[PDB]
């Protein structure tokens, strides 16, 4: 939970 | 620069306390979230202490390391910078679009990117500087030959070092590199901050070319830039979806941070990670999501750099072949599944194994090599061409 | 999953560990009954103990459920013969083999880590009497593993 979530698909 | 004696790293702390006590200013109010002030000092000052206990008796050689010696100048030079930004901003620190708070914000990221580097070359407290291993292995071949097992170089010697294999075409360029590169900002490049920054660049090959490409050229490249900055910059784009930037991620250095607007109005942040950012700026765009950097309708082709010098394939010898036969199998197969031929080098390490693995590693909140456990800064594809 | 799990078991009869041994039950190559024989620096000398192994499918990312069969006073291991062993949660890596699972339990005989007590009630024994520990130990061999 630091802000950053996954790639665009 | 001069030498470090215990009365120094004893002025220091005071010299940072004052900076926290600073910043611990109600009226101040900075949001808890990285690079921030409040954790990067006491966590730098642990560390600190943390190299001293292990130097005890030994405080002479400590001392006269050349690296230390630099990075506690720079502190100080750092934190008394710091310290008179606030003096000579008075109230206007308190505005948070106000001059001196964009410098205190640059401050937290070099803070940050100092702390990392102190804790890349005395991870455990221990001087690890000559040893250290760059993660991409040109760049290193580079560094060593040039630097030898140096730790850190002045800027004038490594822009001559450099230019002789990437050739640096003007000042304007050179300063523009070196204020990229400089992270820490004093003057000097740490076999560190050449890591960070070759890793962010790679390939080795077109380094220069993808540097100029990616942030000297490209709209979108924002230098010196927080998490939160990046929000409050595309949020005058939330309603042009597709609009994007990116950024040195601080809390991972050396990976890169894409924010952007998405389809329903929301700025999300992302990482590439083991991905080379061309092609992730490439994918996004065909893919829809990244598409008008910095809002510009401009988007810039980078299927120029798209084109490397292939990785060479490693060819197993007559010495491992009879070893693996003998073994039951063949060196080439990755040891892991045991169903696939090995197709990536885990970098700095140098372990070979299956790309599938390592993704079924990592998505399994596995952490570091499979084999020796070290921290994976790097993956380089690959092939193998068997000895039959 | 399954064709590493086969060269386990190949690698496996290759180097056979010292007091250890393993192998599939029935057509199951998921399911392995394994043997260690407790070591001579251990209460547990001269005794023979078994255990199962289960291979999740997410094998080899996730360890192995490693479990006693035969009853062993051990302040690690409890009733379920259920093992408290780092390698086996936390510090699992892909690279390792049930050989060097199987040589660390036998290891774990020789010097438990109390410390971290699966049984409370034995971890005390262990730190406080150590004779009145290896005489329960040395009866549970005699009663189970002998
Ligand atoms: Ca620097
Ligand atoms: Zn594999
Ligand atoms: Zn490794």
């Amino acid at each position: 939970s630091d802000g950053y979530t996954p790639e665009p698909a | 620069p001069g030498t470090v004696d215990k009365k120094m790293v004893e002025k220091c702390w005071k010299l940072m306390d004052k900076v926290v006590r600073l910043c611990q200013n109600p009226k101040l109010a900075l949001k808890n979230s990285p690079p921030y002030i409040l954790d990067l000092l006491p966590d730098t000052y642990q560390h600190l202490r943390t190299i001293l206990s292990r130097y005890e008796g030994k405080m002479e050689t400590l001392g006269e390391n050349e690296y230390f010696r630099v990075f506690m100048e720079n502190l100080m030079k750092k934190t008394k910078q710091t310290i008179s930004l606030f003096k000579e901003g008075k109230e206007r620190m308190y505005e948070e679009n106000s001059q001196p708070r964009r410098n205190l914000t640059k401050l937290s990221l070099i803070f940050s990117h100092m702390l990392a580097e102190l804790k890349g070359i005395f991870p455990s407290g221990l001087f690890q500087g000559d040893t250290f291993r760059i993660t991409k292995a040109d760049a290193a071949e580079f560094w060593r030959k040039a630097f030898g097992e140096k730790t850190i170089v002045p800027w004038k010697s490594f822009r001559q070092a450099l230019h002789e294999v990437h050739p640096i075409s003007s000042g304007l360029e050179a300063m523009a590199l070196k204020s990229t590169i400089d992270l820490t900002c004093n003057d000097y490049i740490s076999v560190f901050e050449f890591d960070i920054f070759t890793r962010l660049f790679q390939p080795w090959s077109s380094l220069l070319r993808n540097w100029n490409s990616l942030a000297v050229t490209h709209p979108g490249y924002m230098a010196f830039l927080t998490y939160d900055e990046v929000k409050a910059r595309l949020q005058k784009f939330i309603h042009k979806p597709g609009s994007y930037i990116f950024r040195l991620s601080c809390t991972r250095l050396g990976q890169w941070a894409i924010g952007y607007v998405t389809a329903d109005g929301n700025i999300l942040q992302t990482i590439p990670h083991n991905k080379p950012l061309f092609q992730a700026l490439i994918d996004g765009f065909r893919e829809g999501f990244y598409l008008f950097p910095d809002g510009r309708n401009q988007n810039p082709d980078l299927t120029g750099l798209c084109e490397p010098t292939p990785q060479d394939h490693i060819k197993v010898t007559q010495e491992q072949f009879e070893l693996y036969c003998e073994m039951g199998s063949t060196f080439q197969l990755c040891k892991i599944c045991a169903e696939n031929d090995k197709d990536v080098k885990i970098e700095p390490c140098g372990h070979l194994m299956c790309t599938s693995c390592l993704t079924s590693w990592q998505e399994s909140e596995g952490q570091g090599c499979p084999f020796c456990r070290c921290e994976i800064k790097g993956t380089e594809p690959i092939v193998v061409d068997p000895f039959d | 999953a399954l064709k590493r799990i086969h060269k386990e078991l190949n690698d496996l009869a290759r180097d056979p560990p010292a007091q250890c041994s393993a192998g599939p039950v029935g057509d199951d190559m998921f399911h392995w009954q394994a043997t260690i024989m407790g070591p001579n620096d251990s209460p547990y000398q001269g005794g023979v103990f078994f255990l199962t192994i289960h291979f999740p499918t997410d094998y080899p990312f996730k360890p192995p459920k490693v479990a006693f069969t035969t009853r062993i006073y051990h302040p690690n291991i409890n009733s379920n013969g259920s093992i408290c062993l780092d390698i086996l949660r936390s510090q699992w890596s892909p690279a390792l083999t049930i050989s060097k699972v199987l040589l660390s339990i036998c290891s774990l005989l020789c010097d438990p880590n109390p410390d971290d007590p699966l049984v409370p009630e034995i971890a005390r024994i262990y730190k406080t009497d150590r004779e009145k520990y290896n005489r329960i130990a040395r009866e549970w061999t005699q009663k189970y593993a002998m």
